[PDB]
């Protein structure tokens, strides 16, 4: 008592509503270096007349 | 900032001290690294 560590836990039971299902969440940051790009779009072709 | 190697692979038939073939040789490139990184000083490693 009078020592509340920070880590705290989930509770999910699958039977709850939406806002309290968990959800799965990734985020692509994206950033310009001076370095040579390396990571890009992809570039489709077309036929050869 | 491309970091880019050339080389090609000849079979000498002169002796090993001191010489260095007198001919032509076209040196072929390898890869292009696309590296950002500076260099200033190198070392062999054998």
């Amino acid at each position: 008592f009078n020592c509340y560590f920070p880590l705290r836990s989930y509770s999910f039971r699958p039977t709850y509503g939406v806002g309290h299902q968990p959800y799965r969440v990734v985020v692509l940051s994206f950033e310009l270096l001076h370095a040579p790009a390396t990571v890009c779009g992809p570039k489709k072709s077309t036929n050869l007349v | 900032g491309y970091f880019k190697i050339y080389s090609k692979h000849t079979p000498i038939i002169v002796r090993e001290p001191e010489d260095l073939p007198q001919g032509f040789s076209a040196l072929e490139p390898l890869v292009d690294l696309p590296i950002g990184i500076n260099i200033t000083r190198f070392q062999t490693l054998l």
